[PDB]
């Protein structure tokens, strides 16, 4: 081998559905669907879930 | 043989946080224009962003200035969060220019006339050396909701200057948007209310013409429903 050229890509992955998600307990589960902020369910004082 | 809401007292708790009131409001309605209009305001208020960042010594958005303590990636994520406000022009470009040891917040900025830098405490950068300079010059957008850098990729556009730092776009001045319906006791009417939304934003729409303006766009839906072709 005469000589080598090694390249590093980075790369910025977002969550999109179907990525797996858990918790510390045991819960597990796929990224389903995005909600608008408008339809996730809100309390009183007016702050999304 | 109707009623119909009039805009009432608008009271500002806080540079960012406003109540605005609607004082005439039938039976029924004070939900059916209170989430009719959370929704509007929630999805489409249009706000002006950063969309792209050229910093002079970094080529990517990984690498690191000399005498800054942030990496770039970390002044981009602090530079998604400045609140502006554009007045005339859809895209400006603002230029930062800072030297010495001090915390860059966003009053550094080059103060031009039509742009409004609504919170000039807002940190970006914090400098750690006497002879470290940063200087930066931020591409400025007005749109709607919330654009990513990946979807414009497909619109590239001769993106070729590999100085150049795309910026998620978050399109959108309300944080929040809360609504109350209570009783509106009219000195001649038993059962009337009264719609109180309470919204939280970043400072830049005024609370009149976000509320005008999702009217504005409701009302522009059903006007595209008051007629029916059935052709």
């Amino acid at each position: 081998v005469l000589k080598i050229v090694k390249v590093y890509l980075a790369v910025k992955r977002r969550i999109q559905p179907g990525d797996k998600m858990a918790g510390r307990h045991g819960n597990k589960g796929v990224i389903s669907k995005i909600n608008p902020i408008e339809d996730m369910p809100y309390d009183e004082n007016g702050t999304p879930v | 043989e109707f009623l119909k809401p009039r805009l009432v007292d608008i009271e500002q708790v806080s540079s960012t946080h406003a109540k605005v009131t609607l004082e005439p409001l039938e039976r029924g309605f004070g939900h059916t224009l209170g989430n009719a209009l959370r929704r509007i305001l929630l999805s489409s208020m249009p706000g002006c962003a950063v969309t792209e960042v050229e910093i002079d010594g970094v080529l990517h958005e990984y690498s690191t200035k000399e005498g800054v303590q942030e990496d770039i990636l970390e002044i981009l994520l602090n530079l998604k969060g400045l609140a502006v406000r554009v007045q005339g022009k859809d895209e400006v470009i603002l230029t930062l220019n800072k030297s010495g040891i001090g915390p860059v917040t966003a009053a550094d900025i080059t103060h031009d006339g039509d742009v409004e830098i609504v919170k000039p405490q807002h940190v970006i950068c914090h400098l750690t050396d006497e002879n470290a300079s940063i200087s930066m010059r931020i591409k400025v957008q007005r749109g709607r909701g919330y654009v990513p850098a990946s979807t414009r990729i497909h619109s590239e556009e001769d993106e070729r200057p590999i100085g150049r730092l795309l910026v998620d776009a978050c399109y959108s001045p309300v944080e929040r948007i809360a609504y109350n319906v209570e009783a509106a006791r009219v000195e001649q009417r038993t059962d009337l209310d009264k719609l109180v939304i309470e919204m939280e934003t970043n400072g830049t729409i005024d609370p009149e013409e976000a509320i005008r303006r999702a009217a504005t766009i409701l009302a522009e839906q059903l006007e595209a429903f008051v007629d029916l072709r059935d052709v």
